[PDB]
């Protein structure tokens, strides 16, 4: 049956932590998709799929957008899409982590912050998670498609301007975290996070950053990064997750957006079209049979 | 400290009526354009619950009849219309300066017509003296309002030392109050006197209510 | 969002306790955890606060070195240790989360409370004494017991439309309370009614008939 489509989502989850087995069992009930979802350790929020047949498949990864800054009118930094074609062998296990949006600073359910949103530290949006599609070979994870998330918007961001998409296809380059300042940089592919507000690398579990203690100790405006890798927010915006996490400003500059992450496509696979910011919310993965 | 003077300590209100609670601070609690005055409700056996934050802002799921007002050093909690389920302790609270402090609280109770206490006195059981000691017990039941004074008499002379009193909370069915006063002497003092009387003074009457008995 | 506290504690003067507050449903390292003391007939007292992210603390000088606040990130658990205990420490203690300036720096989520009782007296069973003298009023005297929970009923509970049980008093480290029941003279002494006193801490159940 080559007409089959498997659609991977957040299974209903949002924020810096990913979903449970019971959420995905609910979201995927009465479909062709069945998955195993880790409960603990670095694989906790990650969905495990079994490839049904040896064949060529389309795999399109979409990462998550970063949050809004200090004004309801701002546009978000949309997550990056990465479309590839891959040959897979029956019974391969694919591990899938669907990125979750960075926390918005606006709108707010607090009517005292909502005043600000409609017209000091803490207005910047959170970083937002990348989407990861990888596989195990010899016990070490191997990446196939990583669709970076979008950096968070600064509290006082004035222009809806964003930088061109970055795509790597070279494992020898290290997939490190982005720089953190007052705001958390984005989680990369393999690193050692130690700050509370920086996004975690995938192999650490990819939990999204806490917001900055400068914000949370005094004013209480919370903007966390998203599953997986989303950097925490301050006045500055947080960096988005990727193979390499997007950078956050070195100071708490309120005009400085977090950078998007760097995406990744295995060179053994075939890229279909350049990477492109399209996603306005959470991420997504789509898998179909390919006609050749 | 920033001292909060909450008033009144007790307040009685008919269903549907307006209840106004005041909180006055020894210094301004305004900072950054915010007033750091907050209001809380606490029912028996529960933790407190936030009603109003930053002097004017409804907490989540707090009904509209609650509303907070003020700035600087003067603030107010208004409940209107009063409902049965609003009887509780109410506290103000400031977070402007360490140490964070609470008002002294206000107990909100239901109002009803005045009622004179039913008074009853009871001699010691033979069982109690057989172990030593003699407690005489006086009940002052189902009266309103809650303020009352109890005086024991021994041999016609007043006695108050060695007496322990206990008050009930407002009754949810009758809206009244009761208290027990229990005088504990040794058996030698009990057996040294004959007649024992208990008298209550309440605003409902100008003459005290009296119950008595003499030994046999 | 939940704070869940550890069970009650009954300890002798001089001892120490460590009360736990385990947080869930939010980022433990991003919010202040406050502690509050409540005694009967008194308001609320703020003890101090701790910021788990970096261990910062603020104390009410009245409690310095009496309360010691800490936080454990591995378990997302906040502790309060009370030292050199006295009878003035007997109270209900709450932990509570607070939010920042935009929320008025106020509490928004409370533990269920933890009861501490400090007394140098050992478990003692209650002594029950009747109370004998149109409506007639009757009584049941429950004197000299420890610790506090007691329950008075009348006729196994079936006759309880008009009963008053008075809060306990503390005398020489023991508690005493009284209960009243009023019934028509056409039922007493013509029928017998009995107060049932239970003191579970001493596993006690006693029935006493009201004799004229
Ligand atoms: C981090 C690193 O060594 N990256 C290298 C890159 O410099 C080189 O151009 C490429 C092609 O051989 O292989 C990879
Ligand atoms: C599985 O995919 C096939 C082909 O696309 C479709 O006919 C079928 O309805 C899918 N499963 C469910 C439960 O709908
Ligand atoms: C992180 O720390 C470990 C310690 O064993 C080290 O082996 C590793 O190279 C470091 N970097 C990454 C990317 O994990
Ligand atoms: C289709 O098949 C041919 C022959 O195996 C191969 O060269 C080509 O790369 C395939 N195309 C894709 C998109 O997989």
């Amino acid at each position: 049956d080559p007409t089959v489509h498997w659609l991977f989502t957040t299974c209903g989850a949002s924020g810096p932590h990913g979903p449970t087995q019971a959420q995905c069992n609910n979201a995927y009930q009465n479909s062709n998709l069945s998955v195993e979802v880790g409960s603990e350790g670095p694989l906790k929020g990650i969905q495990i799929w079994k490839v049904p047949a040896t064949d060529t498949y389309s795999i399109s990864g979409y990462g998550a957008a970063g949050g809004k800054g200090g004004k309801n009118t701002m546009m978000r930094s949309h997550g990056v899409s990465v479309l590839g074609i891959f040959n897979l062998e029956k019974d391969d296990m694919l591990y899938i982590l669907v990125g979750q949006q960075g926390e918005d600073a606006c709108p707010s359910t607090n009517q005292l912050i909502q005043k600000v949103c409609i017209g000091w530290a803490g207005g910047g949006g959170g970083g937002g998670g990348a989407t990861y599609v990888f596989k195990m070979k010899d016990g070490v994870p191997v990446p196939l498609i990583i669709a970076a998330g979008g950096g968070g918007r600064a509290y006082g961001a004035k222009t809806d301007t964003f930088h061109p998409e970055r795509l790597e296809n070279n494992s020898s380059v290290l997939g490190l975290n982005g720089n953190s300042g007052a705001a958390g940089g984005g989680g990369g592919w393999n690193d050692n996070t130690s700050l509370l507000w920086a996004g975690k690398s995938l192999q650490e579990g990819a939990t999204g950053g806490h917001s900055c203690p400068q914000a949370m100790k005094k004013w209480g405006w919370e903007t966390r990064g998203g599953f997986g890798g989303g950097g925490g927010g301050c006045s500055s915006g947080g960096g988005g997750g990727g193979y390499i996490g997007g950078n956050a400003a070195s100071n708490n500059d309120p005009e400085m957006d977090g950078e998007d992450g760097v995406s990744f496509i295995s060179p053994l696979g075939i890229l279909y079209t350049p990477a492109l910011k399209v996603m306005e919310g959470h991420g997504e993965v789509n898998i179909k049979h390919y006609l050749n | 400290d920033i001292v909060l003077t909450q008033s009144p300590a007790s307040l009685a209100v008919s269903l549907g009526q307006r209840a106004t609670i005041s909180c006055r601070a020894s210094e301004s609690v305004d900072n950054y354009g915010i007033s750091f005055m907050n209001w809380f409700q606490q029912k028996p056996g529960q933790p407190p619950k936030l009603l109003i934050y930053a002097a004017s802002n409804q907490g989540s799921g707090v009904p509209a009849r609650f509303s907070g007002s003020g700035s600087g050093t003067d603030f107010s909690l208004n409940i209107h219309p009063m409902e049965e389920d609003d009887t509780a302790m109410y506290f103000c609270q400031q977070s402007k300066e360490v140490p964070w402090t609470f008002g002294g609280g206000t107990k909100l109770e239901i109002k009803r017509a005045d009622a004179a206490p039913t008074v009853s006195i009871f001699p010691p059981s033979s069982e109690q003296l057989t172990s030593g000691g003699a407690s005489v017990v006086c009940f002052l039941n189902n009266f309103y309002p809650k303020d009352i004074n109890v005086k024991w008499k021994i041999d016609g002379s007043e006695r108050q030392n060695g007496v322990l009193n206990s008050w009930t909370d407002q009754d949810s069915k009758d809206s009244t109050y009761s208290m027990s006063s229990t005088l504990t002497l040794t058996k030698d003092e009990y057996e040294r006197h004959n007649s024992y009387t208990c008298e209550a003074t309440h605003k409902t009457s100008t003459s005290p209510i009296v119950k008595s008995f003499n030994r046999n | 969002v939940q704070l869940q506290q550890s069970g009650a504690e009954l300890v002798k003067p001089g001892a120490s306790v460590k009360i736990s507050c385990k947080a869930s449903g939010y980022a433990f390292s991003s919010y202040w955890v406050n502690w509050v003391k409540q005694r009967p007939g008194k308001g609320l007292e703020w003890i101090g606060q701790i910021y788990p992210g970096d261990g910062d603390t603020n104390y009410n000088g009245k409690f310095k070195g009496k309360a010691t606040l800490t936080a454990d990130k591995s378990s997302s658990t906040a502790y309060m240790q009370l030292s050199s205990l006295t009878s003035e420490d007997s109270a209900v203690y709450f932990c509570a989360r607070s939010r920042g300036y935009f929320y008025g720096s106020t509490y928004d989520s409370w533990g269920q409370g933890t009861t501490l009782t400090v007394s140098s007296a050992k478990t003692t069973p209650p002594s029950v004494y009747p109370l004998a003298p149109s409506m007639v009023t009757l009584g049941c005297l429950v004197k000299g017991y420890f610790p506090e929970p007691v329950t008075v009923t009348w006729n196994s509970g079936s006759l309880s439309s008009g009963v008053h049980t008075f809060p306990a008093v503390l005398q020489s480290d023991l508690y005493t309370l009284s209960s009243s029941v009023t019934v028509p003279s056409s039922t007493w002494p013509s029928e017998t009614v009995t107060c049932n006193v239970a003191h579970p801490a001493s596993s006690t159940k006693v029935d006493k008939k009201i004799v004229p």
